[PDB]
Parts: C-alpha cells; structure tokens; sequence
C-alpha cells in the first residue's frame, strides 16, 4: 500500500504541473479571445460612421 | 488495488481477533485447568505422606 500510494502521488505530481500549465493556456486563450473583442469592435465602430 | 488490500487487511483483522480472542480465552479456561491440578498434586503428596 506504501508503495501504491508513492505511484498515486507521482500521478499526482504531474497532474500538479500540468494544471499549473493549463490555467496558463486557458488565462493566454482568455487574454487572446479578449483582443478578439477589442479589434472586432474596432472594426464595427470604424465603419459606423457610414450610415 | 488498494481497496483490494484495505479490505484484506481488514478482513483479516477481523479474522485474526476471533484467533487471538479464542486464544487468550482458550488459556483462561486452561489456566484456571491447571490451577485445579496444582491443588491435586499437593493432595497426592499430602496422600502419599499419609501413608508413609
């Protein structure tokens, strides 16, 4: 069970790594689809000021 | 596997207690057995010192 438990705790270690570098894609995809918004709304607000 | 192993080991405890129960149980009674026969060798040697 000791030992078990060693490869329970490697497991999860590199899920501990992975996690961390998973909020860093989902916080880098964040703050990219978050540009989306402000170039496509430059892009809407240009062309308003044609009726 | 190691829900295996918990319930063995616990299963196991379970089964073991009944031994080491039975056993210390099973040595009460067989004192209190001997105790009665250390009372009777001494009758046999009160006995035999009677006779002699």
């Amino acid at each position: 069970q000791s030992r078990g438990i060693d490869q329970v705790g490697l497991a999860v270690a590199e899920m501990d790594r992975v996690t961390q570098q998973n909020a860093a894609l989902v916080e880098e995809s964040a703050a990219a689809a978050a540009a989306l918004e402000e170039q496509a709304s430059r892009l809407t607000e240009a062309v308003a000021v044609f009726r | 596997q190691l829900t295996a192993t918990v319930k063995q080991n616990a299963e196991n405890a379970r089964q073991a207690s009944h031994l080491a129960l039975s056993a210390s149980e099973t040595a009460q009674r067989g004192g209190k057995v001997v105790d009665n026969v250390v009372q009777t060798m001494r009758d046999i040697s009160t006995s035999s010192q009677k006779i002699a």
